[PDB]
RNA sequence: AGAUACCGUCGUAGUUCCGACCAUAAACGAUGCCGACCGGCGAUGCGGCGGCGUUAUUCCCAUGACCCGCCGGGCAGCUUCCGGGAAACCAAAGUCUUUGGGUUCCGGGGGGAGUAUGGUUGCAAAGCUGAAACUUAAAGGAAUUGACGGAAGGGCACCACC
C-alpha cells in the first residue's frame, strides 16, 4: 500500500477495484465477452453432430497426425 | 539461558562485543579477545592477572576498533585520563 | 520489422481504415 | 636458446641450501658432488644442474639468491647483530624545531629545554600541487 | 544493461548542449559527447624545416605553429583510431596518457 | 600508563621524538587522526600529539607482554623503511619477524610450508603492509600497526600514530616498542637508559654502505 | 515534511544502533516520545536520556547500548482492542516471551502487557525489541 | 586412520585437552580440520545429500561436465550445517562435499515459545536468512507441529533437532542452491540475535591459545 | 544482379522570421515529489564568515586577483563489507520477513495492440481514453563460459613473408 493513512479505506478499496480488472484471469470470470465466446457456455460437458472428421497435424518436432472431429 | 525450572537449557552462552554489545557469533572469525598485561604502579612489570576486551568483525571493518579500546582503556584506569 | 516502421505501417493502415468508414457519411 | 628448467633450477636450490659445503666455484670440483648429493638416471640432467649451481655459487658471494636461507645469512645478520655507528641523530644538542610544536610541548611538562634550538615560522604559505 | 556512469558523454545538469559537427563524417554529435582534440603542430614538421632555415631570410625565424581543434564523432575517433575499447576496469580512467 | 609518573613520558623521550621527525606528519588528513593530532602547522603538516604518540605504545607494549608465548607475536614490515627494524625486534624479545614479502595466504591456507598461526601481528603500514591485515581479519588475530596521518585506522585494534614514512623515524618507533616490551617482561630497569643504541634498528641504505669505507678513511 | 514524530525521531535511533553509535541527538522533543523512551528505558533497552530546552520544540539526546535490536513505529494510529491486541503481538513481535508493541491507552503510554493487566486498549504507536 | 593435526586449534583436540567445540564456537575460532567434528559430534552424526547438480562450462570443442554435492549434516541435538563441493565424479563431490559441511557446522539455539517449561522443542525468536532472491523465514511454533515446510528446509530442521517451528519461504526457492543455504543462515542467525536472556554481561574468560600456551610451545617448533 | 539505397551532382517542401495550431521524443538520470536519518575525501559553483603574506589603483585604506580553512545550498566526482540487489551497480536503488513517515501516478506471462470500437480535441496529420475474440510455453533481465566478427591490440612460423 503506497497509501497508509487513517481514512484512506476509499482509496485503498477502489484502488484495488480497479488494478483487479488487470488480472487476466478475474477479468475473464467477470466480463460478459469470454462466457459468451465460450463454445460450450459456461458447461463442463457439451453433445454434438459429428459433421466432419479431420486430421489435424501435430504441432511441432512431434511428426504424427492427430485424427480429430468437427462437431 | 534459563528454563521455567530455572537450570541452563542451552549448550552454550555466547560472547558479547565489549565496545558496542552486539553479540559476536560462532563463526565471526575476525573477532578479538585482546589482553593488555596489568602494570603495578611502581615496579611497571607484568603481575600475572589480565585486562581483557573484545570487538566484534563488523567493528574492525568499520574502523573503530581502536577508538573503543582506546576509550575501553581512558576510563577502566590503563591509559591517562588527560591523554 | 522495427517497433517504429510497424507503427507507420499500422498509421498508414488506421487512414485506410478511415477512408472505408468515410463513404458512407 | 639455453633456459633452465624446473627439474634443474629447484634441484640446484634443494642441493645449495643443503650443501653450502661440499659445492665451489668450479664447475668440475661440484659436477663429481651431484654423484653422490643426488640420485639421477641421466648425464644430460646432472650438467645442466650441477652448471647452474655454480652460476649461484658466484652469487651468494657477490650478494644474496632468491630461494636460499642458510647459516651464512643468519651469519649474515649475525655480523650486523650489534652494529653499533658514531653518535647519530639522537645525540644532537641543536636539532631543528618547528615552532608551532613549542605550543604542543608547552601544555605538557616540557614548556622549555635543555638542548633544542628555535626557529621561525614560514609565511607565504604555498605546499598544494598546483590542480591539473 | 547501463555501460557507462555518464551516458557515454559528459553533461549532468544541463538536458541539452548545442551539437558541434563531425570532421571525418559530418555527424551532428552533441559537444560533450564529441571526442575533441587540440592539434598544437609545426606548419613543416621535420624533414622540411632542415632545409627552409637557409631560404629564410632573417635570422633564425621559427616557423608559425598550425592550430586545429578536431570534433570526432563516436563511429570516426574509433575508424582514425584516436581512440580505442577498454577492458571494463581500464573503461573509468579519465587519465590523459602522454 | 594512566596517571602513574614510573610511565610518564620521560626528559630523554621527548627529544629522540623531535631529532627523529614523527612530530612531522603528512599533507592529508585521515578523519580518524584528529583523536592523535594537536594542530595543522604552515606549509600544510600534521603535528601528531606526541603524548598521544606515547600513551599509545605503552598499552600496545602491555599487549605484547599480554601474550604468554614470546614467539607467535608477529611483526610485520614490506617497506624496505622498517625491513631491518622489525628484523632487530625479533630476535631481542623472542618474536616472529616477516621482513620484506608477506606471502598472500600463510594464516588461512594450513598446507603451504610458512603456516603461521599467530595470537597477535604487530604492522609497520597498514597501506603497504595491507595484506596479513585481511588475514588477521580471517582467522582470530588482534592487529597492532605503526599508524600515521595518512595511514587508515581499518582493521588495526591499537594504533601507535607515528611517522612511519621518514627513514630514520620509524626505528626509533620500534626500538621504543622493543624497549618497553623488555622493560615489562623484565630485562630494562627506568633508573638507567637500555644500552642497545635506536641507530642499530635504522634500515642501513646501500647507497650508504657504499660511503662509511671512505666517510672514516 | 515530517508528518509523524514518533516516526521519524525513532527511525534516527535505529540507524544509530545499527552503525553502533553510543548515543544519538533525536532532533523533535514530543510528549509522545518521552512517553516512548521511558518505556524503553523502564523495560531497560537504552540507557538514561535529557530533553535539551530552547524557545522551540526540544531536542533529545539517548544513551543507547546495543541491547536494543528494532525500535518500529506503525502510522497510522490504529484502535487495538484486547482480542485484536493478540493478533498485534503475534505478528509484529519476534517471540511471546520478549519484545514489546507499546500503545497509547486513555489510562496513558504503556506497553501491551500493561495494557492486558489494566484491561483498556487505545491507538498504536509502535513496538521495541 | 590417525588424524596427524596441523592447526593449533586442532592440535589440543586429538590429546583430549579441550573439553568439547562449545570453548570452539565461544571464540570463534575457524575449525579448518575435518576430524574435530568427526571426533566430538561425530558420534549420533547423520549426512545425507540434497541435490546432485550437474554444471556445464562451454569449452572450445564439447562441454566440461561436473557434478555438485549440496550436502546436509547435523546430530539431532543443537548443530547442522550446509557443505557445496563441486567435482567431475559422483563419487567425489558427496565424499568431498561431506568435509566442506562439517568444516561450516554451526550452533543452532533452540528454546521455547509460549511458557518457557519443559524441554527444549523450538527457535527461540523469528530469524531470517536470504543468499540470492531466497527468503526463509523461521518462526516459533506451538509444541507436538513438526516443521510444517517445503521437503528440504524441513530436511535441515529435522537434523537441527529444531522440531517445532513455521516456515515461510519467499523468492525463487526453484533454484536449490540458494533454499539450502538460506535455511541453513537462518539457524547460523540463532546466536547473531541478542535477545534479553543474554544480557548477563559475557567477562572474556581465558582463550585455548592463552590457556594451553605451555602444552602449545614443547609439542612442536 | 538489382538497388525509387549507402557515394556524387542539382533540387521541391522544409530550414528563417512574424501570427496561430499541434501536444508528441531514448521529453532518459529509462530512477515522481516534500521530510528525516545513516561513511569518508579531493574538487568545484554561488553567497556569507574567519585567517599570515603576495601582487593591483600606492597616496594608506576600503576592496578585488590569489591564499589557508569554515559554513550554507546546488552540479557531479572519488573511495568503502554502512547497507542493499537477480546481478550489473547505487550515500541511494540504503535504513524492507526485524515488513507501516506522508502522498500522487502506475505494473500484473508473451503476443493480439496502443489494434477494434464508442467518446473527445484537431484545418488535417493525429492525440488522450481503450478492449475483446483468438493465440502461445515462453518473451525477458543481469551475468558466466565458449564459438564467432569484414572489432582493437600482442605474438609464432620458410606447411607465412622478406
Amino acid at each position: 500500500g503506497k497509501c497508509r493513512g487513517l481514512r484512506t479505506a476509499r482509496k485503498l478499496r477502489s484502488h484495488r477495484r480497479d488494478q483487479k480488472w488487470h488480472d487476466k484471469q478475474y477479468k475473464k470470470a467477470h466480463l460478459g465477452t469470454a462466457l459468451k465466446a465460450n463454445p460450450f457456455g459456461g458447461a463442463s460437458h457439451a453433445k454434438g453432430i459429428v459433421l466432419e472428421k479431420v486430421g489435424v497435424e501435430a504441432k511441432q518436432p512431434n511428426s504424427a497426425i492427430r485424427k480429430c472431429v468437427r462437431v | 539461558m534459563q528454563s521455567n525450572a530455572g537450570e541452563f537449557v542451552d549448550l552454550y552462552v555466547p560472547r558479547k562485543c565489549s565496545a558496542s554489545n552486539r553479540i559476536i557469533g560462532a563463526k565471526d572469525h575476525a573477532s578479538i579477545p585482546m589482553n593488555v598485561a596489568e602494570v603495578d604502579k611502581v615496579t611497571g612489570r607484568f603481575n600475572g592477572q589480565s585486562k581483557t576486551y573484545a570487538i566484534c568483525g563488523a567493528i574492525r571493518r568499520m574502523g573503530e576498533s581502536d577508538d573503543s579500546i582506546l576509550r575501553l582503556a581512558k576510563s577502566h584506569g590503563i591509559v591517562s585520563q588527560n591523554f | 520489422m522495427r517497433a517504429k516502421w510497424r507503427k507507420k505501417r499500422m498509421r498508414r493502415l488506421k487512414r485506410k481504415r478511415r477512408k472505408m468508414r468515410q463513404r458512407s457519411k | 636458446g639455453r633456459v633452465r628448467t624446473k627439474t634443474v633450477k629447484k634441484a640446484a636450490r634443494v642441493i645449495i641450501e643443503k650443501y653450502y659445503t661440499r659445492l665451489g666455484n668450479d664447475f668440475h670440483t661440484n659436477k663429481r658432488v651431484c654423484e653422490e648429493i643426488a640420485i639421477i638416471p641421466s648425464k644430460k640432467l646432472r650438467n645442466k644442474i650441477a652448471g647452474y649451481v655454480t652460476h649461484l655459487m658466484k652469487r651468494i658471494q657477490r650478494g644474496p639468491v632468491r630461494g636460499i636461507s642458510i647459516k651464512l645469512q643468519e651469519e649474515e645478520r649475525e655480523r650486523r647483530d650489534n652494529y653499533v655507528p658514531e653518535v647519530s641523530a639522537l645525540d644532537q644538542e641543536i636539532i631543528e624545531v618547528d615552532p608551532d610544536t613549542k605550543e604542543m610541548l608547552k601544555l605538557l611538562d616540557f614548556g622549555s629545554l635543555s638542548n633544542l634550538q628555535v626557529t621561525q615560522p614560514t609565511v607565504g604559505m604555498n605546499f598544494k600541487t598546483p590542480r591539473g | 544493461t547501463k555501460k557507462r556512469r555518464n551516458n557515454g558523454r559528459a553533461k549532468k545538469g544541463r538536458g541539452h548542449v548545442q551539437p558541434i559537427r563531425c570532421t571525418n563524417c559530418a555527424c551532428c554529435v552533441p559537444k560533450d559527447k564529441a571526442i575533441k582534440k587540440f592539434v598544437i603542430r609545426n606548419i613543416v614538421e621535420a624533414a622540411a624545416v632542415r632545409d627552409i632555415s637557409e631560404v629564410s631570410v632573417f635570422d633564425a625565424y621559427v616557423l608559425p605553429k598550425l592550430y586545429v581543434k578536431l570534433h570526432y564523432c563516436v563511429s570516426c575517433a574509433i575508424h582514425s583510431k584516436v581512440v580505442r575499447n577498454r577492458s571494463r576496469e581500464a573503461r573509468k580512467d579519465r587519465t590523459p596518457p602522454p | 600508563s594512566g596517571a602513574l609518573d614510573v610511565l610518564q613520558m620521560k626528559e630523554e623521550d621527548v627529544l629522540k621524538f623531535l631529532a627523529a621527525g614523527t612530530h612531522l606528519g603528512g599533507t592529508n588528513l585521515d578523519f580518524q587522526m584528529e583523536q592523535y593530532i594537536y594542530k595543522r602547522k604552515s606549509d600544510g603538516i600534521y603535528i601528531i600529539n606526541l603524548k598521544r604518540t606515547w600513551e599509545k605504545l605503552l598499552l600496545a607494549a602491555r599487549a605484547i607482554v599480554a601474550i604468554e608465548n614470546p614467539a607467535d607475536v608477529s611483526v610485520i614490515s614490506s617497506r624496505n623503511t622498517g625491513q631491518r627494524a622489525v628484523l632487530k625486534f625479533a630476535a631481542a624479545t623472542g618474536a616472529t619477524p616477516i621482513a620484506g614479502r608477506f606471502t598472500p595466504g600463510t594464516f588461512t591456507n594450513q598446507i603451504q610450508a610458512a603456516f603461521r598461526e599467530p595470537r597477535l601481528l604487530v604492522v609497520t603500514d597498514p597501506q603497504a603492509d595491507h595484506q596479513p591485515l585481511m588475514e588477521a581479519s580471517y582467522v582470530n588475530l588482534p592487529t597492532i600497526a605503526l599508524c600515521n596521518t595518512d595511514s587508515p585506522l581499518h582493521y588495526v585494534d591499537i594504533a601507535i600514530p607515528c611517522n612511519n614514512k621518514g627513514a630514520h623515524s620509524v626505528g626509533l618507533m620500534w626500538w621504543m616498542l622493543a624497549q618497553e616490551v623488555l622493560r615489562m617482561r623484565g630485562t630494562i630497569s627506568r633508573e638507567h637508559p637500555w644500552e642497545v643504541m635506536p641507530d642499530l634498528y635504522f634500515y642501513r641504505d646501500p647507497e650508504e654502505i657504499e660511503k662509511e669505507e671512505q666517510a672514516a678513511a | 515534511v515530517r508528518m509523524n514524530v514518533l516516526a521519524d525521531a525513532l527511525k534516527s535511533i535505529n540507524n544509530a544502533e545499527k552503525r553502533g553509535k553510543r548515543q544519538v541527538l533525536i532532533r523533535p522533543c514530543s510528549k509522545v516520545i518521552v512517553r516512548f523512551l521511558t518505556v524503553m528505558m523502564k523495560h531497560g533497552y537504552i540507557g538514561e536520556f535529557e530533553i535539551i530546552d530552547d524557545h522551540r520544540a526540544g531536542k533529545i539526546v539517548v544513551n543507547l547500548t546495543g541491547r536494543l535490536n528494532k525500535c518500529g513505529v506503525i502510522s497510522p494510529r490504529f484502535d487495538v482492542q484486547l482480542k485484536d491486541l493478540e493478533k498485534w503481538q503475534n505478528n509484529l513481535l519476534p517471540s511471546r516471551q520478549f519484545g514489546f508493541i507499546v500503545l497509547t491507552t486513555s489510562a496513558g503510554i504503556m506497553d501491551h502487557e500493561e495494557a492486558r493487566r489494566k484491561h483498556t486498549g487505545g491507538k498504536i504507536l509502535g513496538f521495541f525489541f | 586412520k590417525e588424524w596427524l593435526p596441523v592447526t593449533k586449534l586442532g592440535r589440543l583436540v586429538k590429546d583430549m585437552k579441550i573439553k568439547s567445540l562449545e570453548e570452539i564456537y565461544l571464540f570463534s575460532l575457524p575449525i579448518k580440520e575435518s576430524e574435530i567434528i568427526d571426533f566430538c559430534l561425530g558420534a549420533a552424526l547423520k549426512d545425507e545429500v540434497l541435490k546432485i547438480m550437474p554444471v556445464q562450462k562451454q569449452t572450445r570443442a564439447g562441454q566440461r561436465t561436473r557434478f555438485k554435492a549440496f550436502v546436509a549434516i547435523g546430530d539431532y541435538n543443537g548443530h547442522v550445517g550446509l557443505g557445496l563441493k563441486c567435482s567431475k565424479e559422483v563419487a567425489t563431490a558427496i565424499r568431498g562435499a561431506i568435509i566442506l559441511a562439517k568444516l561450516s557446522i554451526v550452533p543452532v539455539r533452540r528454546g521455547y515459545w509460549g511458557n518457557k517449561i519443559g524441554k527444549p522443542h523450538t527457535v527461540p525468536c523469528k530469524v531470517t536468512g536470504r543468499c540470492g532472491s531466497v527468503l526463509v523465514r523461521l518462526i516459533p511454533a506451538p509444541r507436538g507441529t513438526g516443521i510444517v515446510s517445503a521437503p528440504v528446509p524441513k530436511k535441515l530442521l529435522l537434523m537441527a533437532g529444531i522440531d517445532d517451528c513455521y516456515t515461510s519461504a519467499r523468492g525463487c526457492t526453484a533454484t536449490l542452491g540458494n533454499f539450502a543455504k538460506a535455511t541453513f543462515d537462518a539457524i547460523s542467525k540463532t546466536y547473531s540475535y541478542l535477545t534479553p536472556d543474554l544480557w548477563k554481561e559475557t567477562v572474556f574468560t581465558k582463550s585455548p591459545y592463552q590457556e594451553f600456551t605451555n602444552h602449545l610451545m614443547k609439542t612442536h617448533t
